[PDB]
């Protein structure tokens, strides 16, 4: 079980070059900057054709970690006998361009370095490359693209599918709320699969990701049957964690759900003709006495 | 609040731990059961969220007494504690923050009297379909926070429209909207009060302070007496060579009254003359079709040709009407003695300079 | 052994270096030619 | 206003209720919009009396009450008990 190699290879990718970035810090280009920023600009067409492209294959590569949960957690496969490796590692470097191209435009290194794409990158990037290296497959964090979704309804807005504000903000909750939930279960998935790291991973416990979220969607309805849970320390805490989060976050998104449905106007709409019935209709001064 | 949370959580899970493993005394301890500390913060956190997986629990009577006045008293204790989430959570303020230029795209500040007439107006007439595609953006600042109709006026066009809450006299407001980065700045006047001259110095004052703010600014405002615009000579700042102006409302609608009453449907004429007004297409054979021939027309200013230079204004009038297909109304005469004056249709005595 | 462990470290942070080293090359190659 | 030559020079003092309004009062002035008000051009040359100046007195009444008393003999031109 080498899942260290693969980890820490994303931990020092990030970690490190944050370190250095902060660094330099605290001891022509403009052209090129502006070009990238211009390509990668929402308005420009081509920023709209791209950023569709890398939400399809976001959504891609998410449908082949669905596949693939079902293999084990460690395996090995070869590059030239599967075709689905290459199709995924080309797809992960080309969200590698992506990067590049965003971290050219980058304003600010810190912020830019310090976004949900640029971690999903740097924790889903590295792991492949590490795989293909050495010709052996982790499951690892591929679950995170599900993240993704959470510009879903960008995308709507770039194809005019979209038009009012309400929509637009009723598609973005329903995203967040789908990203959330299907990165949770791929979390409890690994967690529980792998089992823990210190009991020379005994604990394993034969889950499926579907089974992991239907324990997600009976848990965050404070339902709790027990036919499913989590037996490992990690994957509990994991648990308790989730439970804390979903509730702080249900609270703080109460008053958008209030907004949402609103207040109903109790006296619109118009009247219905009836046949063979008339009508009279009294209008002026309305009050309790008339 | 945070800290209360957690070191009541840890306590209740130190009793549980302790009635658990312990055992119950009046059964010589043969009811212990085997729960590390860990397990047992693992069940109260699981019996707060009204969960309940029941793959661990306390089995001991001792255990699920104290559990079932844990259940009483964290239920009790929330219902206490709401009022306080709740005043942490707060009221966020709707129409807080500040504009966010983006490049490439020029935006209008508004200001004054925000209602429903003036900004339905002004965005039907500036938000027109027929309009030549201009990327600017509009902003209204004001300090009276929108009403229903107004919240969904802007609704519909979010795309294009954001509203900010707060005052033009305020510098920092000034400063959220981006003020020294704007196009313009329109002053809207309330056509119904009870002072005119009170609306009147409210929008000199208006124009004094963003003036103050930056001096460079171009300002359109709204006047409703005719008397009070020549308080906007006394500003050093204001520059009307440069774009500055002043629409008097009063003054403007009684001319249009009288110049109708010298000759009758002037008013019409004018006002369709500068409205973005879209063509419909009638085959029909009515009077609309003979009226929405002549409203498509438009008012445009162009610096004449060298080849007219010399020549009388009848006749380079002649050879615009009938060549170019230009009806030409007026020109700008400039002279070093008066400045530069417009003349309406001048005689054939005047001809015309350079530029 | 210690060269397969220090490729398995370096391979993604050299990987994204020249990703960028690339994306800057074409950004500026472009421009050169927008220029022209 | 001009006279035969312009009102500029003419001497004048205005009350005040706002301090951020003093700013107004003054045309050629390069202050920024956050200066303070005693920074002020027309509140440095007194030409501009803010009222909000007596709300300080009250303070310095506390930790001193000649103060006051001394205020009252100097400006109000001796006004005995
Ligand atoms: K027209």
């Amino acid at each position: 079980r080498m899942w260290w190699a693969f980890l820490a290879s994303s931990m020092v990718t990030f970690f490190g070059g944050l370190f250095i970035i902060l660094l330099w810090r605290t001891l022509w280009m403009t052209s090129v900057k502006d070009w990238a920023g211009v390509m990668i600009s929402a308005q420009t067409l081509t920023g709209r054709v791209l950023v569709v492209l890398v939400f399809a294959l976001s959504i891609g590569a998410l449908v082949i970690y669905f596949i693939d949960s079902s293999n084990p957690i460690e395996s090995c496969q070869n590059f030239y006998k599967d075709f689905t490796l290459q199709i995924d590692m080309a797809f992960n470097v080309f969200f590698l361009l992506y990067f590049g191209l965003r971290f050219i435009a980058a304003n600010d290194k810190l912020w830019f370095w310090l976004e949900v794409n640029s971690v999903v990158d740097f924790f889903t990037v590295p792991p492949v490359f590490v795989s293909v290296y050495l010709n052996r497959s982790w499951l690892g964090l591929r679950f995170l693209r599900a993240l993704r979704l959470i510009q879903f309804s960008e995308i709507l807005q770039f194809l005019n599918i979209l038009k009012t504000s309400n929509s637009i903000k009723l598609v973005n909750l329903l995203s967040i709320f789908i990203s959330t939930w299907l990165t949770a279960a791929g979390f409890i998935h690994l967690v529980e699969n792998s089992g823990d790291p210190w009991e020379n991973f005994q604990n394993n416990q034969a889950l499926t990701y579907w089974e992991c979220v239907y324990l997600l969607m009976v848990t965050m309805s404070t339902v709790g049957y027990g036919d499913v849970y989590a037996k490992t320390t990690l994957g509990r805490l994991f648990m308790v964690f989730f439970i804390l989060g979903g509730l702080a976050m249900f609270a703080s998104y109460v008053p958008e759900i209030i907004e949402l449905i609103g207040n109903r106007k109790k006296y619109g709409g118009s009247y219905s003709a009836v046949s063979g019935r008339k009508h009279i209709v009294v209008c002026g001064h309305i009050t309790l006495e008339s | 609040l945070l800290s209360i949370f957690i070191s009541t959580w840890l306590t209740a899970a130190g009793f549980i731990h302790l009635v658990e493993n312990s055992g119950d005394p009046w059964e010589n301890f043969q009811n212990n059961q085997a729960l590390t500390y860990w397990e047992c913060v693992y069940l109260l956190m699981v019996t707060m969220s009204t969960v309940g997986y029941g793959d661990v629990y306390a089995k001991t009577t001792l255990g699920r007494l104290f559990m079932v006045f844990f259940i009483l008293g964290g239920l009790a204790m929330f219902a206490s504690y709401v009022p306080e989430i709740i005043e942490l959570i707060g009221n966020r303020k709707k129409y807080g923050g500040s504009y966010s230029a983006v490049s490439g795209r020029k935006h209008i500040v508004v200001c004054g009297h925000i209602t429903l007439e003036s900004v339905s107006n002004f965005l039907k007439d500036f938000l027109h379909k027929d309009r030549d595609d201009v990327n600017v953006e509009i902003v209204f600042l004001h300090n009276i926070s929108p009403n229903l109709e107004l919240e969904a006026l802007f609704k519909r066009h979010f795309t294009q429209v954001e509203f900010y809450q707060g005052s033009v006299l305020n510098p920092h407001d000034l400063a959220r909207v981006k003020i020294e980065s704007a196009d313009a700045c329109l002053i809207l006047a309330n056509k119904y009060c009870a002072d005119p001259d009170a609306e009147d110095a409210s929008n000199i004052m208006r124009v004094i302070s963003i003036k103050n703010y930056h001096p460079k600014i171009r300002i359109i405002t709204q006047m409703l007496q005719y008397h009070n615009k020549a308080h906007l000579l006394n500003i050093p700042s204001w520059n009307w060579k440069e774009g500055d102006d002043a629409i008097c409302l009063a003054e403007l609608k009684l001319g249009f009254i009288a110049q109708s009453c010298l000759a009758q449907g002037l008013s019409t004429m004018l006002a369709n003359l500068f409205s973005m007004r879209s063509f419909i297409k009638i085959e029909e054979d009515t009077w609309q079709k003979y009226y929405l021939e002549g409203v498509s027309n438009e008012m445009y200013t162009e610096y004449l040709s060298s080849a007219f230079v010399g020549l009388s204004f009848p006749t380079v009038c002649e050879l615009c009407f009938v060549k170019l297909k230009l009806l030409m109304i007026a020109i700008e005469y400039k002279s070093a003695n008066r400045e530069s004056r417009i003349l309406i249709n001048p005689g054939n005595h005047l001809k015309i300079q350079e530029g | 052994a210690l060269r397969d462990l220090a490729v398995v470290y370096t391979l993604g942070p050299a990987s994204f270096l020249v990703s960028l080293a690339s994306c800057l090359a074409l950004g500026s190659g472009l421009t050169a030619c927008r220029a022209r | 206003m001009q006279f035969d030559t312009t009102g500029v020079n003419i001497p004048i003092i205005t009350e005040l209720v706002n301090d951020t309004n003093v700013q107004f009062l003054d045309q050629d002035d390069d202050d920024d919009p956050d200066t303070e008000l005693y920074l002020t051009q027309p509140f440095a040359c007194g030409t501009a009396f803010a009222v909000s100046v007596l709300d300080s007195l009250m303070s310095a009444t506390y930790f001193n009450d000649n103060i006051l008393t001394l205020i009252r003999t100097l400006v109000t031109g001796g006004a005995t008990p």
